[PDB]
């Protein structure tokens, strides 16, 4: 039970109807937590990748894909430049 | 010759191209009263003091003139309960709503305490005040231009100066005021309270009046002399007579052969004397502010609530300002002295004293504001029994609730003054102590780190007022003693604002409580202050927001002026924020663009537009901040206490 | 190790995301990876909201009675609550239109919400995977074509979940059919549809398909315009970032305006608090994005631009004219708005409200009547009444709105003045001719040359952010008071008392704080106690910002030196702490200014949020 505060809550008479049951049970909450744990593992991987930066051999020892080769050659998709610009064209 | 030298500062400003800037004008204003060390420094100081005395005499004459001509002083005499107004407002623009302005300076009560019953007496006092101001101006002129050098008054003739002030000025003035009381202020109040008409005051000096009508020397006179408005004047007369006697006796029974200013230069001696004098005057102002409502001394004073509030708040503000200026001039004297070896123990315990004061301030702040925030949190969480209140954990100020002692024929002030204190009083008193300690911390730090510090080791070479030493050492802004006074002024503003808030809420709470009716005798808590001044939310709701109704709903009423000054004070305070948060360089570049715009149109001012210097900008911001905050509190207090009392 | 000072923290943390200075991940692939990580964080934040709405929330009870139920955000389990407060509180209520959005986009169950949370977590995992492998190949992803395709797909979703989709005959299988068949899911009715009091889902779906197709066409046109006249002469991450931030700020401010006036979420206007919070929040976000566009323009000037005879070179050459004219505009607007407000204050105070200077906003009234309104409300410009009018929530302006809009213009022009002045003086002023060699942010140039406080280009943003917050406060006060008067049916208290600023105090701020302050008192505490507590907390943060802005370093450095002396001289601790490890030093001048600004704006935002909640609750 709540003590209403604010003129509009009293005037409009909106009631905070609590659902009878919970809504997510416990099994589906566990599944959400598992998926969040996988996302956390991926986030740890991303953090380790970004903190130590990109190693110099990759992008230098790994040959560019033919798509990347042709894009850099023709200057597309932000290449032939020094910007990111996700909203390029 | 003299007229030529009157604008000599401006002539020197325009003589050199380096001084053809607006910064030169601001320096000319800032260095106006900064009388440089010279053979005539003492002459200049004394003449300036006498000129200020003349200015104050002009002010007193104007106040008595308004009482004589533009006041309902006679109507107030016939009925003290009416609103004392002493400022007529002409019908220009549309300001006619506020035509009678209720003056809260207490001049009506003062004049009644002086035996003044006719506006002719006020006219005479105004005329004599103008005459005294003219005499003071003549004397100041004379001393500045033709008199002794006065350089011996602080070091050589300090014994003569101190003895004259002790006996002549203080003691003889108190004795003369006691005579005035006993002879014309007591009899006039007797004949006014009894309503038996008042003769000319000189007719009381006839040796045939009540002086010899009855020789009885106690509380017994014609009919029934039971006036309790009159007894405070009797006590004041006795106090002045006793004080004159003790001053005269102790002056000749005192050594006075110890001048601590032998080791200080004349300029530094003057600054140190000014600092100690400012400390004494400020603490005296605070003491009077407390005693005004602590003890009734003026006729029909406590009844006029706006007057009581105004006197308390004004004298608290003046005391705080002068207490800050005390440390300001102590710092000036220390940093501007060649060999200030006298403060060796404190300049060698620099870090010890400063760090212990730092811990004291930290402890007091965390504890006091944590009591407040804890009460806020517990009340928000719905835990009123976990708060710090009387119905909860009680912080009873036990040290306040005891003054019992052996009587030895005493009375009245042998107790806690008949007032009980509670948790709210304890917490607000500790808030006051913490804020005072923080202001003192800033001021003492400015004094101690004035000649040298661990950061900058030659701060004495930088004088008293400098913006910084540079962005080096991580940044050295605001190291100057001037900047420490600048911050201490903000903290004094905070301290005095909280003090006057505490006083005003306690005063309103007591007024509401005594308005029980007569039958209502269980005030429980009630005492809106005692019940609500335990939370920051409690203050914000039941004091600021609650009492702001009077000042914000004043439009169309005589307090519309208070409402407008409330708004203007907020405006000035935000403008201060503008000056304090910003910096000189940006404004200089903006002025460069504006000056290009000027040059494009062949305007080209030669007094080159320069934005305010760093110290000048800080000073302007502080001035606006103090003006805005103090004006907001002024408008709020006056509207609240005049509309509701 | 760690033989640095505490200044190291605030020095690196201020540039911790200045990846251009981070030589390791300096490539644009790393910046795209940062974008992927940020989008993963956004997806997880939306998953948070959806998960707590579906877990402890009344969405199933909300779809049934959207007008009579208050949306629940999450369950409150604060151990500090007292049993009564525990019995008092049900759960944390909702201050955002996520219930309305979910209802609009076709959610009808908590199972759908749970699947949405799982999908959001999976998409965040996908974003993290994409960020794991930065690569020029991934730089191909994005573009206006991609965002237009996203718009088209959203149109498809809205078509699939439009209320009339049940009556829709399958177009791709039975042909397009009659026009009404398509009207079941694609409409252009225009304006509020009554009932839900929001734009029809068919309208939104049709809007999105049209926008996506037009965006595809516009992107193709822009790229053929890049075919001939192919000139990427100035490429900089800060130039493109400024472009994106300015466009995003314009779009977000437009979103606030057109979402108040044309709500797209069903039964949203019935919820006053969520509407006000939406408008205020989006306007703050838009102003922040525009300020960021200006900031990154200044940064591009500082360290990525080379002087040429181009657009920027022309702007720089006549920067004195720009700054001077902006200063004139701001001076005129401030002088006149402040003077008219003070005149109205004096007239209302002196009991003569008729003698106020009320300049009727005849130009905006002319625009409104001629272009927007379908009935004669003012009668100027046109008086025709529309035979078949459409509905919306466009406010009806009056005399006070003229002064308020002039205040808004003053705020915007002053903010632009500060930002443009700082950006263009990053190339140098006569007080600092060599600012091109000092970087975007620095303390000062010392006390010499009269003083050089706040002369840095970053200090220009620092000064202009106060003006950003002030302008947003001005027009959000305007919007909030206007909608409060409309909802409370006053509409005349506003139109009269907004002419003078004492009205803005008494009737808006002092009046609307009555319920908020009663959140908790001696009698007890109600549901507004949290917001009164946040009000006080925000005031405390604001005044701490005052501390960091007014008092400057040197004092504090000396005080910290004395505190270090106390520690080194203290017993039982000089054996353990020699101040060599993470030496405690006072905050640098730039760090202090930023932290003071941060406290100032944090208190600003939290104070206004608490006030909005306590006023429109
Ligand atoms: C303590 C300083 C002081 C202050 C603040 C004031 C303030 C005021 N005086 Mg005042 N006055 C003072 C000293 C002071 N007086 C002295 C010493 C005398 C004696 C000569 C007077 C004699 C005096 C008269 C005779 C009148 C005022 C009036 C006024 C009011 C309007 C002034 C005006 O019209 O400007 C005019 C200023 C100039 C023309 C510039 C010169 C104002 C409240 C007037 C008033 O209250 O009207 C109802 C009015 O008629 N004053
Ligand atoms: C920029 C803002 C602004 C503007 C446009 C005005 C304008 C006006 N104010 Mg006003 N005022 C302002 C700010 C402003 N004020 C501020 C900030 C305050 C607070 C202090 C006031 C307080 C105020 C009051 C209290 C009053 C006014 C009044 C007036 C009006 C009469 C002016 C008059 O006769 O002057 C007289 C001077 C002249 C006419 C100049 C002489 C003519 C020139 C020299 C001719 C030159 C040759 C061509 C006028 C419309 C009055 C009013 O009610 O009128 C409606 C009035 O009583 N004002
Ligand atoms: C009985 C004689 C007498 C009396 C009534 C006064 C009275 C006064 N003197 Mg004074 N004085 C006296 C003798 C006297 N003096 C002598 C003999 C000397 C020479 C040593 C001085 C040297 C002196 C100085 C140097 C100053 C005063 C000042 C003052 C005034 C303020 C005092 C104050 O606040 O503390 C201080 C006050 C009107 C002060 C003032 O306001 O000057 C006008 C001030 O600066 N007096
Ligand atoms: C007995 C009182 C007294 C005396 C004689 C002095 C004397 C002096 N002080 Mg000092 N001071 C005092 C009290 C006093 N102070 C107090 C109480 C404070 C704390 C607030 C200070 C703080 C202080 C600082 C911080 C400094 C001085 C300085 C000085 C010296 C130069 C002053 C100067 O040029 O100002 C010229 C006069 C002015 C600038 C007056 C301008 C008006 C002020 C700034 C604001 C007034 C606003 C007004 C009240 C509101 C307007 C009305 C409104 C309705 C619009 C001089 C020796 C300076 C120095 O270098 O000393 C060597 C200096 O830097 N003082
Ligand atoms: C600084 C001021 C202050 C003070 C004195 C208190 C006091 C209290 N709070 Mg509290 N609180 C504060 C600020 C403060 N609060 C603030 C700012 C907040 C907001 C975050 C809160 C939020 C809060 C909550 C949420 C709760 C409390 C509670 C409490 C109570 C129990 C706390 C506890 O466990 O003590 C722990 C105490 C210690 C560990 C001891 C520290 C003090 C020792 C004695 C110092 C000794 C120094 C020594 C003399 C040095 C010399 C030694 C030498 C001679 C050898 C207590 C009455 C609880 C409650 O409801 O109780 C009523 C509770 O649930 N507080
Ligand atoms: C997508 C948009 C975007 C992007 C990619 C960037 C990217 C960048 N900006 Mg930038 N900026 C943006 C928008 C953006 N900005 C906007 C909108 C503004 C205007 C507000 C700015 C204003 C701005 C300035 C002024 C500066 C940058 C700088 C930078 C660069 C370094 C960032 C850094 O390390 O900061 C460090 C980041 C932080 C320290 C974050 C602060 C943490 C916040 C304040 C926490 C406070 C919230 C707290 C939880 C609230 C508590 C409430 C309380 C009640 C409890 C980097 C390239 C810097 C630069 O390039 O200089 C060379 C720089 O000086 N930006
Ligand atoms: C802009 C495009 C867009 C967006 C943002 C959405 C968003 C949504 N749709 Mg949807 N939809 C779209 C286009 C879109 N739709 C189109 C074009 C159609 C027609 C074919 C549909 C048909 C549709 C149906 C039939 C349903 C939804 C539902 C939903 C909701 C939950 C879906 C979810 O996450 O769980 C499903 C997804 C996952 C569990 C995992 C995500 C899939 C991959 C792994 C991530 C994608 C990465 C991304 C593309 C980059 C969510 C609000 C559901 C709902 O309840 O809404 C009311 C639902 O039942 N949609
Ligand atoms: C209430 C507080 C306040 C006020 C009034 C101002 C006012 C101003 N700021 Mg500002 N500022 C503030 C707080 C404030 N600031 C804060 C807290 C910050 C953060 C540090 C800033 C940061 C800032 C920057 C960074 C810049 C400004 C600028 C400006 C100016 C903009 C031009 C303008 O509007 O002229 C109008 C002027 C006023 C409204 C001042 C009041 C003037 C009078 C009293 C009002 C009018 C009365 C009447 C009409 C005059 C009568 C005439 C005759 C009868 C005598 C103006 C002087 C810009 C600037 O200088 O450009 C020119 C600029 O670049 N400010
Ligand atoms: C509600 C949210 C509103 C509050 C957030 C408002 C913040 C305003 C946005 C401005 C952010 C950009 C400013 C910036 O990065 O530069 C602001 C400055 C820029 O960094 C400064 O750069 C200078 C040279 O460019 C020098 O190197 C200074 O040493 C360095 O501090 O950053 C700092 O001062 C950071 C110090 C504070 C760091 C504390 C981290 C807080 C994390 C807690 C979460
Ligand atoms: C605005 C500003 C300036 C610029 C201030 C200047 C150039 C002073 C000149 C202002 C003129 C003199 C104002 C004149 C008075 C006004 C017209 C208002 C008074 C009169 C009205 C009430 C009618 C600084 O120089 C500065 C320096 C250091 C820190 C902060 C700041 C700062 O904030
Ligand atoms: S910011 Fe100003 S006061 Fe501080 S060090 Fe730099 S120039 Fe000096």
């Amino acid at each position: 039970e709540r003590i209403p505060g604010g003129k509009f809550t009293k005037a409009q008479g909106k009631i905070v109807a609590t659902p009878d049951e919970d809504g997510f049970t416990d099994s589906e909450v566990a599944l959400a937590l598992i998926i969040a744990a996988v996302v956390l593992y991926l986030a740890i991987e991303v953090t380790k990748s970004l903190f130590y930066g990109e190693d110099p051999e990759t992008t230098a020892k790994g040959p560019m894909t033919p798509f990347e080769k042709r894009v850099v050659e023709k200057g597309l998709f932000g290449s032939r430049g020094d910007s990111y610009s996700p909203f390029r064209p | 010759d003299f007229s030529k030298a009157a604008f000599g500062s401006a002539t020197g400003l325009v003589a050199k191209a380096a001084s053809q800037t607006t910064t030169a004008i601001w320096n000319l204003h800032a260095d106006a009263h900064d009388f440089s060390n010279s053979s005539y420094l003492s002459k200049q100081v004394f003449a300036a003091n006498l000129a200020h005395i003349g200015v104050v005499f002009i002010w007193l004459s104007g106040m008595h003139f308004h009482g004589a001509y533009f006041s309902n002083y006679l109507d107030w005499l016939q009925d003290p309960s009416i609103a004392p107004t002493a400022q007529q407002v002409s019908n220009i623009a549309n300001q006619s709503v506020l035509n009678p302005i209720r003056v809260t300076s207490g001049f009506f009560n003062l004049w009644l305490a002086e035996g003044i019953t006719s506006t002719y007496q006020l006219k005479v006092i105004a005329a004599f005040g103008l005459i005294a101001s003219a005499l003071c101006f003549l004397g100041s002129y004379f001393h500045m231009h033709s008199s002794t050098s006065f350089t011996r008054v602080l070091n050589t003739k300090l014994t003569s100066l101190s003895t004259h002030h002790l006996v002549g000025l203080l003691g003889l003035g108190s004795l003369a005021w006691a005579g005035h009381l006993i002879h014309i202020s007591l009899p006039v109040n007797i004949l006014l309270n009894a309503g038996v008409a008042v003769p000319s005051p000189h007719s009381l000096l006839s040796s045939k009046a009540v002086a010899t009508i009855v020789e009885q020397l106690s509380f017994s006179a014609l009919t029934s002399s039971d006036g309790y408005v009159w007894q405070p004047l009797v006590y004041s007369a006795m106090h002045h007579f006793a004080l004159a006697l003790v001053l005269i006796v102790g002056s000749i029974f005192l050594s006075t052969a110890s001048n601590p200013l032998m080791s200080f230069t004349v300029g530094s001696s003057w600054h140190l004397v000014l600092g100690v004098q400012l400390f004494v005057t400020g603490t005296a102002s605070v003491l009077y502010a407390q005693m005004s409502n602590a003890y009734p001394v003026y006729p029909y004073l406590l009844t006029d609530h706006p007057t009581v509030v105004s006197l308390f708040v004004h004298h608290m503000w003046i005391g705080g300002f002068f207490l800050v200026g005390a440390f300001a001039h102590l710092s000036i004297g220390l940093v501007r002295d060649t060999l200030p070896q006298s403060f060796s123990v404190v300049l060698t315990q620099r870090d010890i004293i400063l760090g212990h004061l730092t811990w004291v301030v930290a402890f007091l702040g965390v504890h006091s504001f944590g009591l407040y925030v804890h009460n806020d949190t517990m009340q928000a969480l719905g835990r009123p029994d976990d708060m710090f209140s009387d119905n909860a954990i009680s912080l009873l100020p036990v040290f306040a609730r005891w003054s019992t002692l052996t009587l030895n024929s005493t009375g009245s002030a042998v107790s806690v003054l008949g007032v009980e204190l509670s948790t709210a009083d304890f917490m607000v008193t500790h808030i006051h102590a913490f804020t005072i300690h923080t202001t003192v911390l800033i001021l003492v730090k400015g004094f101690l780190y004035a000649r040298s510090s661990r950061l900058v080791n030659d701060k004495y070479k930088l004088d008293f007022r400098y913006p910084c030493d540079g962005p080096g050492r991580g940044g050295t802004c605001q190291i100057s003693p001037w900047d420490h006074v600048f911050l201490g002024l903000f903290w004094m503003y905070n301290s005095i604002s909280v003090v006057i808030f505490h006083f005003f809420w306690e005063y309103q709470s007591n007024l509401a409580s005594i308005k029980a009716s007569a039958g209502g005798s269980i005030r429980a808590l009630a005492s809106d202050f005692e019940l609500n001044s335990i939370n920051t939310n409690g203050w914000l709701r039941n004091f600021l927001w609650s009492g702001a109704a009077q000042v914000i709903q004043s439009y169309g009423s005589p307090l519309a002026a208070y409402g407008l000054t409330f708004l203007a004070s907020h405006f000035v305070w935000a403008l201060s924020l503008m000056f304090l948060f910003s910096g000189r360089g940006y404004w200089q570049e903006l002025i460069e663009s504006v000056l290009w715009a000027h040059h494009k149109l062949y305007v080209v001012p030669h007094i080159q537009p320069r934005a305010l210097s760093i110290t000048s900008g800080r000073a302007v911001g502080l001035t606006h901040y103090l003006l805005g905050g103090i004006g907001t509190t002024w408008s709020f207090f006056l509207a609240r206490i005049v509309a509701t009392a | 190790y760690g033989r640095c000072a505490t200044q190291r923290y605030f020095q690196v943390l201020g540039n911790i995301h200045d990846i251009e200075l981070n030589e390791s991940l300096n490539s644009p692939q790393a910046i795209q990876a940062l974008s992927f990580g940020q989008l993963s964080v956004i997806l997880l934040w939306l998953a948070a909201y959806t998960f707590h709405i579906g877990w402890s929330g009344n969405f199933e009870a909300f779809i049934d009675n959207p007008l009579g139920v208050q949306p629940i955000n999450h369950f409150v389990l604060d151990p500090h609550y007292s049993q009564y407060k525990v019995d008092t509180t049900i759960a944390a209520l909702t201050n955002h239109p996520i219930y309305h959005w979910l209802m609009t986009v076709g959610f009808t169950s908590n199972a759908q919400i749970y699947r949405f949370t799982l999908g959001l977590e999976i998409t965040a995992a996908v974003m993290l995977v994409l960020s794991l492998a930065p690569s020029v190949g991934l730089l191909s992803m994005g573009g206006l074509e991609v965002v237009s395709w996203i718009s088209i797909c959203w149109a498809g979703h809205l078509v699939n979940f439009a209320p009339g989709a049940a009556n829709l005959t399958n177009v791709v299988m039975e042909g397009p059919g009659s026009l009404g068949n398509l009207m079941n899911v694609l409409t252009f009715n225009g304006g509020i549809q009554l009932g839900t009091q929001a734009l029809a889902v068919s309208d939104v779906a049709h809007h999105h398909v049209a926008i996506g197709i037009v965006g595809l066409w516009i992107s193709a046109l822009l790229r053929v315009s890049k075919y001939a006249w192919n000139f990427n002469t100035q490429s900089s991450y800060h130039l493109d970032l400024s472009l994106s931030l300015t466009v995003g700020g314009i779009l977000t401010s437009l979103l606030a305006q057109q979402a108040y006036v044309y709500p797209a979420l069903s039964y949203l206007p019935y919820d006053y608090l969520t509407t006000t919070s939406l408008y205020v929040h989006h306007q703050y976000i838009g102003a922040f994005l525009a300020t960021g566009g200006f900031v990154h323009g200044g940064i591009f000037l500082v360290r990525d631009y080379t002087l040429s005879n181009d657009l920027v070179g022309k702007l720089l050459a006549t920067k004195a004219t720009v700054i001077s004219t902006l200063s004139w505009i701001t001076l005129f607007l401030g002088f006149h708005a402040t003077g008219l407000y003070m005149h109205n204050d004096a007239m209302a105070a002196f009991g003569v409200p008729q003698k106020q200077i009320i300049i009727e906003p005849v130009f905006a009234e002319f625009i409104q009547q001629v272009f927007f309104l379908g009935t004669p409300v003012y009668g100027l410009g046109s008086a025709a009444v529309s035979s078949t009018p459409t509905l919306s929530f466009l406010p009806i302006i009056s005399g006070g709105d003229f002064l308020v809009h002039h205040a808004i213009a003053l705020g915007l022009h002053t903010t632009v003045l500060v930002l443009i002045k700082g950006a263009l003086d990053s190339q140098g002023s006569y007080l600092f001719p060599d600012k091109q060699s000092f970087g975007y942010g620095f303390a000062c140039d010392g006390p010499g040359r009269g003083g050089t406080c706040d002369i840095s280009t970053w200090d220009s943003f620092y000064l202009a952010f106060f003006w950003v917050n002030n302008t947003v406060a001005w027009f959000t006060y305007y919007f909030h008071w206007k909608v409060l008067s409309l909802w409370q049916s006053s509409t005349a208290v506003f139109d009269e008392n907004s002419l003078y600023l004492m009205g803005w105090f008494r009737d808006y701020l002092w009046q609307n704080c009555a319920a908020l302050l009663s959140g908790y008192d001696s009698l007890g505490s109600n549901d507004l106690a949290v917001w009164a507590w946040a009000f006080l907390l925000a005031h405390l943060a604001w005044a701490t910002g005052f501390m960091f802005l007014i008092s400057w370093r040197g004092y504090w450095q000396e005080l910290i030196d004395t505190v270090i002396y106390m520690h080194l001289k203290a017993p039982f601790f000089n054996e353990i702490w020699s101040a060599d490890v993470v030496t405690p030093v006072a905050l640098s001048i730039v760090q202090a200014r930023f932290i003071g600004l941060a406290h100032y704006v944090a208190g600003f935002i939290l104070t206004y949020l608490a006030f909005v909640v306590g006023a429109t609750s």
